[PDB]
């Protein structure tokens, strides 16, 4: 490729920096040397070093102008990085879209911290429009959730319902005809068609 | 992520079986486990929407939903997972049920075939990771996790056992191809000692488990290449082992250790490890101590239960690198199991010190059916000398698993020749003979032990017998006398000895003097008046139990193909064979009412045989086309006139009504063939040969079979059927019935 061998040498010193920054440990001056000077490979470098000592709360604090590149790159033990970047992230909107995106995302969080996203998410109020839906339905499975815990027609080991519901936003035909109609929650499914918004009165009576 | 579906590994595959690095390049995939989703709530609330997404999304339907959610359920998967693999496939009932055990499938396959097939870029690629090799314990694991059964218990109630042996199938086909991917890795020689430790308990956390098997496809060999570790680490795992040596419980790993040592030994018999050991405390005293601790029922144990060829290759190196280098051991067990015993013991005190014993039994079942294995023992003249060897351990108990191993080995037509000439000519078997001859005396003079060795010595003459030619003849003149003189004499083998004197039993004139051994033998003691069932109790009175009528039925089966001299029994009774069919009556009669099934074909199917053969002892086709002497004498006339009998005809009939192991279906084709040719020339009896003789007539016969509806409708079921013996001769008995 271009050469790696630009690459691996690189390496070394930057590791050499880094064995040095530890011996450190008059501090201040030493690092905000590193941190003040134009390397983007470095920098990007220093920053894994960092997460990899779990220095990462430090990362929040430098101001470098090559750190916000740095999450946004990383930011698909990601999840630090991006608890690490709604946080950085003082703006309200850019904070939000990332605990969205936080809650949205495919490793598995569960659904209290999904809607512990929203909530934050929500607070720092179409992007609205995509959130609130998106806590009415995670709402819902909360509820489906918490019946299979009462019901007794349920089975321990099949767990995987639970799973399911905390892992991730379903779909709402899916949510309505996979859970509601066989656990019979009536009660879900009613709420389910409102927000919905199904009209047909014959199904809804 | 990986891609759920189905298609592309089996596409990968089909090229390989043209290798594109693009697709293998999509790589990992080839992860096996599927890890990192399990059942997710969170998963059911985005489905149960009936909008998913995939790492498009789909509108999902009811219907579809409940598959997913059955997979979930069963598989313990998560439920995005199992929707893309429904929709891999074609959907279809739970058919994402089998994308999932395919993907599998040939993911396993794959990595099979590179790591065994394959020397490589590729080969380098995929080991590379370094993913594989730590996936492939966890794998067989994840295999292991009692899923299945524990939904059977909850399930024991509505039970579905078909479902479940489909999962069954796929997991241990599953695991089975994990087997070849461990071995592979063998050959691959991945870096060192610290897997096989691993491995090692691994193992040991399975000591019943069948499942051991699969693993015995990857120690042995990878001891055998035990160059290729470096001596460092072959000098470690040595001390590990020998401090190892507690492990009562496990049996298992004493036997592994003990085949490590045994590889050692060939190692070690280099300059710089050899000098540094001390063989007593290194190798003699440790491989001692594994002896004791069962290390060979173990061996004996695989190897009598049971990737294929790895696993016989492999083991099959073991089995030889242990006769070459463990010599010494032998000797020492051989010295050893001599001396114990003194002149009530019970079997496990008998069985206790039998290890060499059961040495000899591994090989026996190892080597058995395996011709392409058991011709090295015989084909130049090691193993040669471990024959040579273990014919000289005179005590009867190592004699007698002597004479069994040889009969493993005496399989294929071509070894059975070399143990023809073993014997004959570089133990003799005259001296065989003799010692059958010996026994009889004893045993005549006097009115386990014995059995012991009589049983082998019986399985081993039978064995050879059967497969070897001309031989046989000359086999003939050493044991034909003896043989018989122990039959007379009453023993538990008697029926075993009619089985190998049958197979002495030449198709030729030749065959005369085994039918005086036989009629004298039952009518020797018999007392027989002018009734019939006189002649019957003769027969009925020496042979007594089931397994002598067996062996009988056997022997008169041989005899009777081109059977007999003529005026048989002259001058002891009425002459001719008939008495003989007669018996048959007594056993055909109480065949139906016998007590184990597999009994009950044992017997039935020899009688057919020999009742079809009878049939076919007469050439009809010339009338059809000293006579009357001649006429009288075929067993063809007894078999027509008992055949007509209502117990008989009916006990043919109703192996027709009954039909479908694959062994029963024999018993049914000859069940056909014989109606056959019985309406074929039932009218050649009726005018033909009744009359030369002369006791009844035919009407019975008909009105069972032409009437019996359900034979009539069963036989015509019968045409369909594929055994073309079966279907063709039914076709024929309806057209001869109308």
């Amino acid at each position: 490729d271009v050469g790696l061998q630009a690459f691996q040498e690189r390496l070394n010193s930057y590791k050499c920096i880094t064995d040095t920054l530890q011996e450190l440990v008059e501090a201040g001056h030493h690092f905000e040397q590193m941190l003040k000077l134009s390397q983007r490979l470095f920098s990007i470098a220093l920053y894994n070093w960092l997460i990899q000592v779990d220095l990462a709360d430090k990362l929040l604090q430098v101001a470098s102008p090559f750190l916000e590149p740095h999450l946004v790159r990383m930011a698909k033990r990601y999840m630090d990085l991006l608890w690490r970047y709604y946080e950085k992230n003082r703006s309200f909107s850019n904070a939000a879209r990332v605990l969205s995106r936080l809650a949205d995302m495919h490793t598995e969080i569960s659904l209290q911290q999904r809607l512990e996203y929203i909530a934050r998410a929500i607070l720092s109020a179409e992007f609205l429009h995509e959130l609130e839906e998106k806590m009415e339905v995670a709402r819902i499975q909360l509820q489906i959730q918490e019946t299979l815990q009462r019901q007794y027609s349920h089975h321990s080991s099949v767990q995987d319902a639970v799973s399911q519901l905390d892992s991730e936003l379903m779909d709402i035909t899916k949510l309505y005809g996979e859970f509601a109609d066989p656990f019979k929650l009536a009660e879900c499914k009613l709420a389910i068609i409102h927000c919905a918004g199904y009209s047909d009165p014959i199904l809804v009576q | 992520s990986a891609a759920s579906l189905w298609g592309p590994y089996k596409d990968i595959w089909h090229k390989v079986g043209l290798l594109d690095k693009i697709l293998k390049k999509h790589k990992p995939d080839f992860i096996s486990l599927f890890k990192n989703p399990p059942k997710n709530v969170q998963q059911h609330e985005k489905v149960q929407k009936a909008s998913t997404e995939g790492v498009g999304t789909r509108l999902l339907p009811e219907q579809l939903i409940k598959e997913a959610f059955i997979l979930s359920d069963l598989f313990d998967i998560g439920e995005l997972a199992a929707v893309e693999l429904l929709l891999a496939g074609e959907h279809q009932q739970l058919v994402a049920v089998l994308l999932y055990w395919d993907g599998k499938r040939c993911i396993a396959n794959s990595l099979k075939a590179l790591i065994q097939s394959r020397r490589p870029e590729l080969a380098s690629m995929t080991t590379r990771f370094t993913g594989l090799t730590y996936k492939v314990l966890t794998l067989v694991s994840q295999i292991d996790v009692n899923n299945e059964f524990e939904k059977l218990q909850r399930e024991r109630g509505l039970g579905s056992e078909k479902h479940r042996k489909e999962v069954s199938d796929l997991i241990k086909e599953c695991r089975q191809s994990l087997a070849e991917s461990l071995f592979a890795w063998a050959c691959q020689s991945p870096l060192g000692k610290e897997d096989t430790l691993l491995l090692i308990g691994h193992l040991e956390r399975v000591s019943l488990d069948a499942v051991n098997l699969a693993l015995l496809m990857a120690l042995l060999y990878c001891f055998d290449i035990s160059f290729i570790e470096q001596k460092q680490y072959i000098a470690t795992i040595h001390s590990r082992l020998q401090d190892s040596q507690l492990w009562k419980l496990p049996g298992l790993q004493a036997t592994v250790r003990l085949a490590w040592a045994l590889a050692l030994r060939g190692i070690s018999q280099l300059p710089d490890v050899t000098a540094l050991a001390e063989f007593t405390e290194a190798d003699e005293a440790m491989a001692e101590l594994a002896i004791a601790d069962n290390v060979f029922l173990f061996l004996m144990e695989s190897v009598v239960v049971s990737q294929e060829e790895f696993y016989i290759r492999r083991v099959h190196n073991l089995i030889t690198d242990f006769l070459a280098l463990m010599p010494m051991k032998v000797k020492q067990l051989r010295n050893r199991a001599d001396e114990d015993a003194r002149m009530m013991g019970n079997e496990p005190p008998i069985s206790l010190r039998r290890d060499l014993e059961h040495l000899m039994l591994l090989i026996g079942e190892l080597y058995k059916k395996n011709p392409e294995l058991a011709l090295e023992y015989w084909c130049p003249t090691v193993l040669s000398k471990f024959v040579r060897q273990m014919g000289d351990l005179l005590p009867p108990t190592i004699y007698i698993p002597y004479l069994k191993m040889l009969q493993g080995l005496a399989n294929g037509p071509q070894c059975a020749h070399y143990c023809f000439s073993l014997l004959k000519v570089n133990v003799s078997w005259e001296h065989f003979f003799h010692s059958l001859m010996l026994y009889h005396e004893h045993l005549r003079k006097d009115l386990q032990k014995e059995q012991d060795g009589l049983i082998a010595f019986l399985q081993l003459t039978s064995t050879i017998i059967t497969w070897s030619e001309n031989a046989r003849l000359a086999l003939c003149e050493t044991p034909v006398v003896v043989i018989l003189g122990l039959l007379q004499c009453s023993i538990p083998l008697k029926a075993e000895l009619l089985k190998t004197l049958a197979a002495f039993g030449k198709s030729p004139e030749i065959a005369a003097s085994l039918w005086q051994s036989l009629e004298y033998t039952i009518l020797q003691t018999v007392r027989i008046p002018s009734g019939i069932e006189v002649e019957l109790n003769e027969i009925e009175s020496r042979c007594e139990e089931y397994p002598l009528t067996r062996a009988f039925c056997q022997l008169i089966s041989t005899l009777v193909e081109s059977s007999f001299p003529s005026n048989l029994g002259a001058g002891l009774r009425p002459p001719g064979f008939d008495p003989y069919l007669q018996f048959l009556r007594d056993s055909v009669f109480r065949f139906r009412t016998r007590a184990r099934a597999a009994e009950k074909w044992e017997v039935a199917e020899v009688v057919l045989e020999v009742f079809y053969k009878l049939l076919r002892d007469y050439e009809p086709q010339l009338e059809d086309f000293g006579e009357e002497i001649i006429a009288y004498k075929p067993p063809g006339f007894s078999l027509m006139y008992h055949l007509l009998n209502e117990p008989m005809l009916e006990l043919a009939l109703s192996l027709l009504e009954e039909g479908v192991k694959k062994h029963l279906e024999k018993a049914v084709q000859h069940c056909l063939a014989l109606l056959n040719l019985t309406l074929q020339k039932e009218n050649l009896f009726m005018d033909l040969l009744r009359e030369s003789q002369l006791v009844c007539p035919l009407e019975q016969l008909l009105q069972g079979i032409n009437p019996k509806a359900d034979n009539v409708v069963n036989i015509a079921r019968y045409l369909y059927h594929g055994n073309p013996e079966l279907a063709f001769e039914s076709a024929k008995i309806l057209c001869c019935i109308s």
